[PDB]
């Protein structure tokens, strides 16, 4: 007890927390390991995601070697702020949280040979830029970069504790995603040139693939059935002018409702996505079906329709018969091209 | 001269000890001035309130003998003397004010009486019984007590003028009208001990002006419009069918605002009962024509329109008589 | 006066860096929770927020005092001068201690050295939610309590008042859920690095179904029944049947669009999505039914089976299949 | 050298718990506001944002110094050790004292012990709105501030110049989307509370709501839908499906417009001016459909008049409705726009 | 070789006065500035503000911090910034900002042997720019960032972009959901007042809104509804049910388009370019339906006392006038 408290009271005699270990002698090497407790929700509106991790950093400081019975110490957070620690920051981090409930969720262990193990629990909210052109059939690689803010590669370098693939570990239930499927991650390290020098960056890309089944049930299938319904009017007799007119406009009104509803789900971007093109083409097919009857109605002569008990009666419109094939075939061709342009990638 | 008095008061002083810690409970007189009652958030079941919170107690260690009667001080001495650990038991989130300086006042009299006042903004949870909505009345409480000191250590008591309000027209009450307020005293038992709890209840009644014009009247008009088909001839199939199904579409559109600013409670509020019954009437009017059309043409039966000319208005007026009496006078 | 000198002596020489019984047996920390409220159960963020009174119990012989028969309750700022357990919540996204009018924290010394450390904490706790059965879904959201730096050889966690350590759960009223039950779990996670204590509090939240009956299920059923009215309308009334058929399709579309805006954004197929799509299909086929009825008469009638046969067959199959669809749907989810 | 020495001696024997001239005189604070940007106003929260350079000046006779210089600038560490007024905003909700990249504050001491204290703040104050006249509503949003702990017998506030010339709003900074800042009124006074009487400084900003958006989004579409309902009075009485569909779809259109307009307004539970206009428009469109139901009741023969037997005459209900409905709706508009625009 | 550094760093701060700027009695200290924009997000029209994250470097020479004998640039712990003089730089249009603080405070101090101080900060600033949205969505915005000294005047501190017009990097990498950064500009001016000139640096961007969403979601469906309203002109005058249903549903559809766009689009409550186009298309569908009322009355009201002429002229005037409206519209705004 008194031996243990004597070691803590003399470690920081003549210790300068303003100077990194090996300043002017060598390069401070930091071993880094990440355990991802959870990969939080991805906000497509804000182009960001949250991630709960245990951040581990291991380096050496020869100014903190001690001799005694134990071979590992445990510093309270007051002494942990009196010792130099790497100024690691996340390059793409927006608003990160260092938890301190009920006590600071940090831990600094000093080994007898002067090796420091620093662990902290963080909730990092990092920006994930997205290209939603292929929405809702788009895949993304959300990065997580970090490095030293002030120390260039000639002063502080970062290496993974183990092989890079085994240094970032995701828990078995770390996938807190409703809209994406986490396909895995790639771990890499590199160098960036800045205005202040060259800095080591440790990079982890999380590969995400958007789920498609929700948009099939909610958007694509109602749009396809609405277009089919518009072409159903081609089989009605040409004399049903009020029937085929309300059929046309209400299908257009229905397509208007679905177009706005499907646009709400996507975040507000001012460029067209794959869902916009599908709905716009569906809009044109429904619009053209009403134009088709307008031409057919122009060439109808007799106001009365065919009677079952049978005068001269109208014939089945050649425009109707040709549209009974052209419209279903053209939409089928569009569906074949549309679902092969984005799914094949 | 006042510097010496302030220095001597804090000499040999322990702010970690309650006044008369092993003698008697510390009696704290509390006064509250409600600056404004913020909007009621029915979705989160909470309301906002801004108050001036004043607490008065005696501290024998702060007695000073001089010609000065009271030391009117700023907030810098709050952290040097013992202060009650008063907290609000139903405050989901609360904060003091710090612009341009901490909004706190400390006055110490020569006999040891301390007046401690600070400005607080509190979001207090309020469990709303949303039955009878939008004809619902609530009494949103505001409870405060000590956190660590049981009834044997700290006792609270209201002053002669416990809660004061402003003009009530600067408040931010959108949906509600402030009816009245009441204050109570109680002792609450917890695992840490028995605590004295002070409570203020603000009674709020929901204003019904918006719901009558926006929801009740339009829903009544749509139901009346669906009765028009009972006077249209049965041979006008496109006219009656289009009228019946479009009033259903109109009623469905109106039904989307019955539960809009209120949470997803699973009981039937008064607004949802009215909208649902209106939807049933317009649903039944269209079914009434479908039954009439099939039996008359597609093979008393043929006098359904005459029966429906009186039965539908009578049953809807009878429903309104029961509905409005129950929620306004029962 | 005498109380003042004893506290000054207790806090003189106290080393916050060392745990009680530092060189000996692990300190046994007992935990009580008084849950003030639960709110903001989020399906989109997959978390929930609760406010609770968090009490920790442990014995430190260095804080033993004699000659005073009182349990010394002190100012909260003395807690910063004493050793406290390094307790954190594993699934905690963001939490704080309330600080009005002061920090909602209490320290109560006892003559035997027992320390009572209380905290009023609001915590947003993460819990993965399986919403494939929404709205007929049941969720089990937990709270995990652990020690950040001490193994089981230096600290021990137990529920003080084992089956009654958590109170206030039975008074919680959630607008959308009902708490079926809750469990208290005490265990040690055994790792190669070491064994760490963990306390687990979990609730089973059952979503209420009455709301979705009124807003989602009943309107859809009534519109589907309305689409069957055309089957009793004469085949020659083209304007009436087409208007009835296509207005129910638009009415069904309005319902789905309204729900997609009011319900939380859960971008995968749920139980409610299966029902709305099924209802949309039924009204789709009802309008498609008259197209066959109209085309059989006015398209193949001249060339020349029974137009009335398709209607009569539709008057039985469509109600039967919708009940058959309903019977399978409700059995599969209830 | 001399600058350093005076700073070291400036706070010797100085007690910042005591206001200047305590026991001798009331502390006089000359305030001054420079509104950099009268920020956005939220109707849904009844609060407005304002960005100011809040200035305060007073005399602290204990801080007089002798030296070659005439003005001393104090850093934030030393400024926190000197008594300053405890000015707070009475109606403020959550203000921000900017700290980027350093505390945006400045304390300067003149040779005669006169202190100038400047700070940049983002005050988020409250503004009680009565929206009965919405969207033709005008509001006077106040900004009241004064001392929190010191009564009028201890600290007194006054404007440094004439009150109208003490709140200077930036010409470029208006930042109002749906309001026009007509001008500001500046005055002082005394308030009464249980803890004594306090000097209060008030500044009212007059906001006139802009109505052009509401005319094109709500009023014009609602007016034209009422016109379309009355258009049905000219269709022949024999076109029952056409006149029925015309009436109900206008009601559906009015319902669609009524919901949209209300969703834009803050969720108040009292009826506003726009609510009454839509309610009356809802009544006219409702009555046009009722009018046809009475015309259709007295229609004898299904067929209409052809190009060249007995035929239905033009309905007297239709002929009178072609006058009554447009005239009554025109009369209602005359009363409506005179009542709300002339205030 | 660290003992020399430890002596030097401690020797620099021994005798250092933080209240005095470099060259306290002499010429103004020239501060050079560089900005590296990490990202820009939430360019909000309703709040009239934008959020940008940047690495904000400031360079100045302090003769007191010059050291000799060490050929290295001493990068010190960021907490040493509290012991040095730094410029009182703030942002005028800053609504709220913060220095990032995970894992430590994201600031850097780097000394140089001649005395140059490099002071970096990672700042996320919500800056306020007034936006003229009358031409929305065909609008180009100009959002700036004003940089100034709070207390010092141009005789004590001077600002300049370090390196020239390349002092601000990372602009080409900025990606906004609904804008395109056309260009950026750097301005270095002194604001002259009665008291004295104040140094100022201005960084401005030109944002151009993307039009792809508005074309397919707002303009294209509105054009189609207007063209569909012209179909009634080619329908027989006596087909009252068809022409009225076509006319009134297109009016309802235009209202549905306009009201829903009001919900989705940001709430800017004054007349914009998108409002005029939607209102213009609503007048045409109103007139097309009102045209049939004239035709119906002339045949049925004034008939017994030619309706082919009104229809044939409407087939030309409506397509021609709507073409002219677009030509006027797309020329005034584009
Ligand atoms: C997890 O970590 C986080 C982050 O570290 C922890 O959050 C920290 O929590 C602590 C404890 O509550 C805070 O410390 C005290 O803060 C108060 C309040 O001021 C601060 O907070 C205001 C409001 O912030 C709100 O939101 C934040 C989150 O964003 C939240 O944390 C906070 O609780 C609150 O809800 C800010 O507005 C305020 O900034 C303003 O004022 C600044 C100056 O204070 C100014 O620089 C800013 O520009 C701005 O204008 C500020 O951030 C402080 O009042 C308090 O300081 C008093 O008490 C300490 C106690 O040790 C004492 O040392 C101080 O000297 C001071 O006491 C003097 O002044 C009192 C007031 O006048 C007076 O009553 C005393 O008597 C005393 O006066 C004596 O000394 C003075 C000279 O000092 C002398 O003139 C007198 O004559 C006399 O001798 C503490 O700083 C942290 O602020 C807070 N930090 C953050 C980032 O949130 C969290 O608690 C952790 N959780 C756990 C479980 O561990
Ligand atoms: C929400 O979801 C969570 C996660 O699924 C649920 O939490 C789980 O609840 C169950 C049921 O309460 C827990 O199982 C119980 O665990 C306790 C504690 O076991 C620990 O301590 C024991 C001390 O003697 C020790 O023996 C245990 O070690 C054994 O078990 C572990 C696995 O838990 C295994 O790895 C070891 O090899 C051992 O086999 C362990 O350290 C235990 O006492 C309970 O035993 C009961 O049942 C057994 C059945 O044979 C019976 O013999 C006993 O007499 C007793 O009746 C039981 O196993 C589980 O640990 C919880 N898991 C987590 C992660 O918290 C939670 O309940 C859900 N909420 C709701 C409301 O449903
Ligand atoms: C967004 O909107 C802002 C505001 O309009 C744009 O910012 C402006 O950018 C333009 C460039 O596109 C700037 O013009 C340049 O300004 C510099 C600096 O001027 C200052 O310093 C000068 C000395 O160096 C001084 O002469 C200037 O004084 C002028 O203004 C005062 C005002 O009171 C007036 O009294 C004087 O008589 C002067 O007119 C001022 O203090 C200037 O050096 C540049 O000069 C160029 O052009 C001139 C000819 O005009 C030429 O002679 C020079 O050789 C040189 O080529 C030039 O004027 C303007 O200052 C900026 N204004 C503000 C407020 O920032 C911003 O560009 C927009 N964004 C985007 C992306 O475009
Ligand atoms: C959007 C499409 C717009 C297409 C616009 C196409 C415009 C266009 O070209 O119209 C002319 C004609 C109309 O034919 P349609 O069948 O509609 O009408 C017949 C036509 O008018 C005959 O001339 C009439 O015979 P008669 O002489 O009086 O004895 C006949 O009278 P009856 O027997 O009823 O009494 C009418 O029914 O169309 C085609 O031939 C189809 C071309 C390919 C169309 C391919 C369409 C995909
Ligand atoms: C909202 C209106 C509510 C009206 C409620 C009251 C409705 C009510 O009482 O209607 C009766 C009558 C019907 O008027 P309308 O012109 O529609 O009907 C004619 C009328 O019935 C004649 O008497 C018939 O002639 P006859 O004698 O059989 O040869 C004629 O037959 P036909 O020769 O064409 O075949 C019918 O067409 O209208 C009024 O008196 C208008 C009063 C002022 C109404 C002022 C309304 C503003
Ligand atoms: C309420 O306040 C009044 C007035 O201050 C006080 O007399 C009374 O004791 C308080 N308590 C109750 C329960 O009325
Ligand atoms: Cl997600
Ligand atoms: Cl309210
Ligand atoms: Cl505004």
């Amino acid at each position: 007890t008194t031996v243990f408290t004597r070691i803590l009271d003399r470690l920081l005699d003549g210790y300068d927390n303003r100077l990194r270990p090996g300043l002017g002698e060598r390069v401070t090497e930091v071993k880094t390991d990440i355990f991802v407790t959870s990969f939080g929700p991805v906000s497509d509106h804000d182009m960001e995601y949250t991630i709960d991790v245990f951040f581990r950093q291991s380096w050496k400081d020869e100014r903190l070697k001690f001799k005694g019975p134990m071979t590992v110490l445990r510093l309270n957070n007051l002494m942990a702020s009196k010792i130099w620690t790497p100024d690691t920051f996340f390059h793409n981090g927006k608003k990160s949280v260092a938890h301190n409930m009920t006590m600071p969720n940090k831990l600094l262990r000093i080994t007898e040979d002067g090796t420091l193990l620093y662990t902290m629990r963080l909730t990092v909210r990092a920006e994930c830029p997205m290209h939603l052109e292929d929405f809702p059939m788009d895949a993304h690689a959300c990065p997580l970069k970090f490095g030293s803010y002030a120390y260039t590669r000639a002063e502080v370098v970062y290496e993974w504790t183990r092989e890079p693939a085994r240094s970032v570990v995701v828990a078995e239930d770390g996938s807190r995603l409703n809209q994406y499927d986490l396909l895995g991650q790639t771990v890499d390290s590199g160098i960036v040139q800045s205005s202040t020098g060259e800095y080591v960056v440790m990079t982890t890309h999380f590969h995400l693939k958007r789920k498609i089944g929700y948009f099939v049930i909610q958007t694509y299938l109602p749009c396809i059935m609405t277009v089919i319904l518009s072409q159903v009017s081609f089989w009605l007799n040409r004399e049903s002018v009020p029937a085929r007119t309300v059929f046309g406009v209400t299908t257009v009104l229905t397509m208007t409702t679905l177009s706005i509803s499907a646009r709400n789900s996507l975040p507000k971007v001012a460029y067209a996505t794959a869902m916009d093109w599908f709905i716009a083409v569906c809009y044109a097919f429904v619009f053209s079906a009403l134009i088709e009857f307008a031409t057919v109605n122009y060439f109808t002569k007799r106001g009365y329709a065919w009677d079952g008990k049978s005068k001269t009666f109208n014939s089945v419109s050649k425009i109707d018969r040709l549209s009974r094939i052209a419209f279903p075939l053209l939409f089928g061709i569009f569906n074949l091209v549309y679902w092969a342009t984005y799914l094949n990638r | 001269d006042v510097t010496v008095i302030l220095n001597n008061l804090l000499e040999g002083y322990d702010n970690k000890l309650r006044p008369d810690i092993g003698v008697k409970p510390t009696l704290i007189h509390t006064d509250m001035y409600v600056n404004s009652i913020g909007p009621v958030n029915a979705i989160n079941m909470e309301y906002t309130i801004d108050i001036f919170f004043a607490q008065t107690w005696y501290d024998r260690r702060l007695k000073f003998n001089s010609t000065i009667k009271v030391l009117r001080l700023n907030s810098n001495m709050v952290g040097k003397i013992w202060i009650p650990d008063t907290f609000f038991r139903n405050s989901k989130k609360a904060d003091a004010h710090w612009i341009t300086t901490p909004n706190r006042m400390l006055r110490i009299w020569n006999d040891g009486r301390v007046l401690y006042t600070l400005r607080l903004t509190i979001d207090a949870e309020c469990q709303l019984q949303l039955h009878n909505f939008p004809m619902d009345e609530h009494s949103c409480p505001l409870e405060f007590s000590s956190y660590g000191y049981p009834r044997e250590e700290i006792v609270y008591q209201w002053k002669r003028s416990s809660v004061e309000v402003g003009d009530t027209r600067s408040w931010r009450l959108y949906q509600f009208s402030f009816v009245g307020l009441r204050n109570t005293t109680e002792v609450v038992k917890t695992t840490s001990g028995d605590y004295v709890v002070m409570s203020v209840y603000f009674d709020l009644s929901r204003r019904m002006g918006y719901f009558t014009i926006q929801t009740y009247i339009p829903c009544t008009l749509i139901v009346v419009l669906s009765w028009v088909s009972f006077w249209i001839n049965k041979d006008a199939v496109p006219a009656r069918t289009s009228l019946g199904i479009t009033t259903v579409l109109t009623m469905t559109t109106l039904s989307t605002i019955a539960r809009k600013s209120l949470p997803k409670v699973s009981y039937v509020t008064a607004m949802d009962l009215f909208v649902s019954v209106c939807f049933i009437f317009v649903f039944s009017a269209l079914v009434e024509y479908g039954t009439l059309h099939y039996f008359v043409s597609n093979r008393r039966i043929a006098k359904m329109d005459s029966y429906a000319r009186i039965f539908f208005p009578t049953a809807f007026c009878l429903f309104n008589l029961v509905y409005w009496v129950s929620y306004l006078y029962l | 006066s005498f109380v003042k000198e004893t506290v000054d002596k207790l806090l003189k020489g106290y080393d916050i860096r060392l745990r009680p019984d530092f060189g000996g047996p692990p300190v046994c920390v007992g935990m009580n929770i008084d849950i003030a409220s639960i709110d903001m159960v989020s399906e989109v963020n997959m978390d929930y927020t609760l406010t609770m009174y968090f009490q920790q119990y442990w014995r430190d012989k260095r804080l033993a005092y004699s000659g005073i028969p009182l349990n010394l309750t002190l100012d909260n700022r003395v807690a910063d001068q004493l050793w406290v357990p390094d307790t954190y919540f594993l699934n905690d996204k963001k939490s704080f201690v309330h600080g009005v009018t002061v920090k909602n924290r209490m320290i109560r010394l006892h003559p035997d050295g027992t320390v009572l450390y209380g905290l009023r904490i609001t915590t947003t706790a993460a819990c993965m939610m399986d919403l494939r059965r929404y709205p007929l879904d049941e969720q089990n959201c937990t709270l995990e309590i652990e020690s950040y730096g001490y193994t089981t050889d230096d600290i021990e966690f137990y529920w003080r008042g084992g089956d009654k350590a958590v109170t206030g759960v039975e008074r919680i009223e959630l607008p959308q859920f009902s708490i079926v039950e809750h469990r208290l779990v005490s265990r040690n996670v055994v790792f190669a690095t070491g064994a760490y204590p963990r306390l687990s509090l979990s609730f089973r939240l059952k979503r209420n179904i009455g709301y979705f009956i009124l807003q989602t299920y009943m309107p859809s059923i009534l519109i589907t029944i309305l689409s069957w009215v055309s089957f009793w309308i004469n085949y020659d009334a083209s304007a009436a049947r087409v208007a009835l058929g296509i207005t129910t399709v638009l009415t069904m579309t309005t319902i789905n669009t309204h729900l997609r805006e009011t319900l939380p954004k859960i971008p995968y197929v749920k139980a409610i999505d299966m029902y709305l799509m099924g209802c949309f299909v039924f009204v789709f086929l009802a309008l498609l039914e008259y197209a066959f009825v109209n085309y059989i008469f006015f398209g193949r009638g001249p060339q020349r089976t029974d137009v009335n046969a398709i209607d009569r067959w539709s008057r039985i199959v469509f109600p039967f299949t919708f009940s058959l669809f309903n019977l399978v749907y409700w059995l599969y989810y209830v």
